[PDB]
């Protein structure tokens, strides 16, 4: 029972950290460009996503192999717990 | 020799029949399928292989066991007690204790009446349950022990499939099925974790050993 | 270790199995209890200094039939007790009950009963009195 | 003899709605070839002892499937509105809610679960054993699609007032300047609000309530009356 | 001297331990291997310590010239056989020149006769019905 | 022949438990449902064309397996293992040889190993490379599918399914490639040599 | 670097198999050992100057029994032994005994049980002996 | 000097090499196979140490005058042969005047009589089973 606890408050939290930094890397730029059109008038509500293209796929670049340490070292525990 | 067909349609049927029920076949079965159903595939790999490959491995583990039944083969029930101890003593090992209690308890309110004296765990000892009481708890011992098994094989599939879908709601993909994206991503977890050497690998050792 | 100045089997939820293998000392055969007649239990402290005598008066307290042929007591209980008719032909009622006397199956709690110099007669008591007496009988005329 | 397989027709009847109502036993982790290999074992395992009897006790299984199936609808219930403020289903206008009912799924398979289910089964057959004309007692079923809903509600209650929190605060922070779009920066932040706090009472509080809405064997009567 | 201090055993690696004071192997059968012992034991007088603990424990016993089987006591088997032409008195006078007579169970019957009736372990009523009917046949 | 006509039913449920097993249709199955559904497809072409082309290029390398069993084949107890001895030898290559020293324990020239005992490691062997070289095909349509969805995205058009527009480009991107004899190219030369 | 000079076997848990055949040369004959009776294990240090009391011993100790038929020593265990009763129809038992005697396939520790001069005895021990017994006094009333 | 030096060898690449210092061909069985040796050995008398290494790693073998066959010890089988017009002395006479007479597994029976025992390899007692039973139809 209490492995089952813990493998279900894991993988809410791997999945709570896992989108933590492509939502906050897309939040910033979110809210710095539209403080931009805050000084600067700009009716276009279609401008902060080239800016969020680019910002979800360089942080998705640099972390690529990150996450496939986090998810197999995840993986191998739980059908180790699963078997044994 | 066709008048023995008659019993030939039976014997035919209950050979399959405890395959299907009663031995070792029923987790293997549910733990393939609940792996298709885990990646989020439909059709492949096709579940008339997988009840090839469950019965190839149960039969694996079914061959020393059965054997025993051959090297000896109310009067012939008997008889056929003798024949049947080493199936019955794999039968005990495996079922649930709390649910073969069950099945003698209310057997004996079914056959005495509801004065019967109720049966507790201390018979267990030098008492051994009946063959009617073990085949329907084993079936139900080994759909939980197989439910259990798919959970933990289940939950890193969702943690990607969580992710995924948060990270095409970060940008302004509403509208974008996240299946089309996640089943590429979600193969690699199986193929670099090899699972197939794995799954295979402990459902053996479960049930019998190495060395 | 078990502190107790006496002598006596004390039972606390004994099944009527186990409590009739320890009379099986004092008893100087083997005790064989039924399958139907150990589902009772019995509880509390005994002693057994006659147990012939013992286990006549606990076979009418708790309802049972039980039987001594020379080497073991079978014990049934009482809703196990089984009748039979059986003719005959060429040897008598005081005939067979010369040979049961001088084997040593006799049993006066449960005779035979019929007219004394006929071939049919009327037997009945617990299932392995029953299924000698029938199997014996029948074993005599096709001698004779 | 000859008998047993009407005397067997009549079990798989009361027992194949079971089969098909309960999430750990449907058609996704049991295929053809050992499903109809159990409910004779099962439904000969649990025997006391005319078309028209198939379809009563048939009705009798549909009404015993929904109420063992009565604690899973509501962690499915709970899903699909944690997953539907967060976003991800307006596409219509799931995969959050199969993770809770296989989680609750296991979590009330592990203390006791077929004991009770069996408990349910075998002492529906001492009160309304067939040939005695079973019925399942309609002034009670007319509520049954209300007690899953409140259920659900409350259970899912923390979550939606903090998701309803987090669009007022940013629907104020759109009135000091209007050219944020605020619709989409939301939807970036509320599946992450959606997650943190269900992570605070997930443990504690979660696997107790299915042990609290897990129908037992004491209310069928209830439930089930006899018409003779 | 000796001994043999058992600890939660199955009486089938006790009466092996006895095995070596009792000069004969032991075959102690499957249904009265589920029972236990323990204690501490000393071997000084083998063949009335295997009669006690048979009363004890509830267990039959045969030793016919080259092992000793052990049953329980719920596998007794009995059976009544007639012989057309060989008496009584002369069957067991075969049986006290081979050396299978057991005094425990004998043959109730009567002297001069060929109906009897036989009770004890399996392999002693088995071995008395076979010798029994092929003491008819050679007749 | 109603002694053998039982084994001639027998004989036609015992195929369709080999076939679909222990020869490469395994492998041929699994990758062309894995690229119909890489395009997007439920119910083109069907689930029955695509186990008759995989079973004409199934018996494309067993023909010649089969052809010496026939030639060859109580004295058949060991009249079966020399007329199996060219499907074992053929078992042992495409198995992992630590896998079904687990199954024979639960050298490989003075002795092969038992036939009951590398068939399941040939199944695991076959569906694990399928998933593998079925991965691999995903990719190219997954680059065409979130391209068009952020093309459309750089545009202010959110509510619009981009399935509509991407199921004409990936079946160009199949077919200026020509996709399905390419991969029953490799897939022959895989197994035999031109 | 084998340790001190003397004589004798170490076993660091054998199974009776590999056991055995370690002392199949101070015997002179091979060992056959069952399947049944090679489960058991044996650790210790063992030294062989006369095996055929020491085979004796441990054939008691561990439980077994054995047979040497004149070509090897068949090793069985205890729940393996099998009786039989078989009658002889045109010779007697001390003109089947001189058949034993003179082939040297009499063995002191299961001989026959019965009448001395009659047809029917009694054989009990290894498989090897029983199935040598029962067929050899069946081909033989064939033959005379 | 000859000699050879066995690395986990597979004693059927063991047993081939000294079928030059042997003078004939070494047949080594399937189960006989599957053990293994090593060490450096000198092969200068053969027949000696054939013996030697086939009671410490228990094999049993026969030599027929063609080729050395050899098994192991769990392969040995054993018959009984009953003649009906020849006795056991010519048939030894036999065997001595052909040169399949094995000192090592002799015939145990009474001299001249129809019954004896045979035990030995495979590849013996399939022999004299078929020799001793195709003498009666020829007589």
């Amino acid at each position: 029972m209490d492995d089952l606890v813990f493998a279900g408050n894991k993988a809410l939290y791997l999945v709570l950290i896992l989108s933590g930094w492509p939502t906050i890397v897309a939040t910033i730029i979110g809210l710095l460009v539209g403080l931009f059109q805050t000084v600067t008038q700009l009716q276009e509500q279609t401008l902060p996503f080239g800016i969020k293209l680019l910002g979800v796929c360089l942080c998705l670049f640099l972390l690529s192999g990150w996450y496939g340490e986090v998810l197999l070292s995840y993986g191998r525990q739980v059908i180790f717990l699963a078997l044994a | 020799n066709d008048i023995s067909l008659i019993a030939l349609l039976a014997f035919s049927t209950l050979l399959p029949f405890i395959i299907a029920s009663g031995t070792c076949f029923v987790k293997f079965s549910i733990v393939f399928v609940m792996v298709r159903n885990a990646l989020g595939l439909q059709q492949i790999p096709s579940n008339m292989t997988l009840n090839g490959v469950a019965l190839l491995l149960s039969m694996f583990v079914m061959w020393p066991i059965m054997h025993d039944a051959y090297v000896y083969f109310s009067s012939l029930s008997k008889h056929v007690d003798e024949g049947l101890d080493g199936y019955r003593d794999y039968l005990i090992k495996y079922s649930d204790r709390e649910l073969v209690q069950f099945f003698e308890n209310a057997q004996l309110k079914r056959q005495y009446g509801e004065e019967t004296e109720t049966v507790k765990r201390d018979k267990d000892e030098i008492e051994k349950p009946s063959i009617f009481a073990l085949l329907p708890a084993y079936a139900l011992s080994e759909i939980k022990s197989a439910f259990k098994i798919g959970f933990y094989l289940y939950l890193p599939f969702v943690v990607v499939d969580l992710v995924v879908s948060s990270v095409l709601l970060a940008l302004g993909m509403m509208m974008m099925s996240p299946v089309t994206i996640s089943t590429p991503i979600k193969l690699v977890l199986f193929v670099a974790l090899d699972g197939w050497t794995l799954l295979s690998k402990g459902l053996i050792l479960q049930y019998m050993d190495i060395a | 270790k078990i502190p107790v100045t006496g002598s006596g089997f004390v039972a606390k939820d004994d099944s009527l199995r186990t409590f009739f293998d320890a009379m099986a000392l004092q008893l100087k055969e083997p005790v064989i209890v039924s399958k139907m007649a150990a589902r009772k239990k019995i509880t509390g402290n005994f002693e057994f200094h006659d147990p012939n005598a013992l286990l006549e008066k606990l076979s009418l307290q708790l309802g049972l039939i039980w039987y001594f042929d020379g080497q073991a007591i079978y014990i049934y209980d009482a809703s196990e007790m089984r009748n039979a008719v059986v003719s005959l032909r060429n040897v008598s009622l005081n005939e067979f009950n010369n040979f049961l006397k001088r084997s040593g199956l006799y049993n006066k709690n449960y005779p035979l009963r019929g007219d004394n110099r006929k071939g049919t007669f009327y037997v009945s008591g617990p299932p392995v009195y029953v299924d000698m007496v029938v199997n014996a009988a029948t074993m005599m005329d096709k001698q004779n | 003899i000859h008998h047993l397989v009407a005397s067997a027709a009549l079990g798989f009847a009361r027992v194949a709605p079971i089969f098909f109502f309960l999430p750990f036993l449907n058609s996704g982790v049991l295929s053809g070839a050992p499903r109809n290999a159990i409910i004779i074992l099962v439904a000969l395992g649990v025997w006391p002892h005319m078309i028209p009897l198939v379809l009563q006790e048939a009705a009798v299984g549909v009404m015993l499937g929904c109420l063992l199936s009565w604690p899973f609808w509501v962690m499915h219930a709970l899903g699909c509105i944690i997953d539907n403020q967060r976003g991800a289903t307006l596409s219509s206008s799931s995969e959050m809610a199969n993770f809770l009912n296989m989680f609750a799924a296991v979590v009330y398979l592990q203390n006791g679960g077929l004991v009770t289910m069996v408990d349910v089964l075998n002492k529906s057959y001492q009160l309304c054993d067939p040939m005695n004309e079973c019925t399942p007692s309609l002034p009670p079923l007319l509520t049954f699609i209300n007690q899953v809903a409140q259920n659900a509600l409350v259970l899912a209650s923390p979550v939606v007032l903090v998701l309803l929190l987090s669009e007022v605060f940013l629907g104020l922070l759109s009135r000091f300047a209007p050219q944020m779009n605020a619709f989409a920066i939301s939807l970036t932040v509320k599946s992450g609000i959606a997650v943190l706090i269900m992570l605070l009472y997930f443990s504690p509080v979660l696997p107790d309530n299915v042990l609290r809405l897990s129908f037992q064997a004491t209310g069928l009567s209830s439930w089930f009356y006899e018409r003779g």
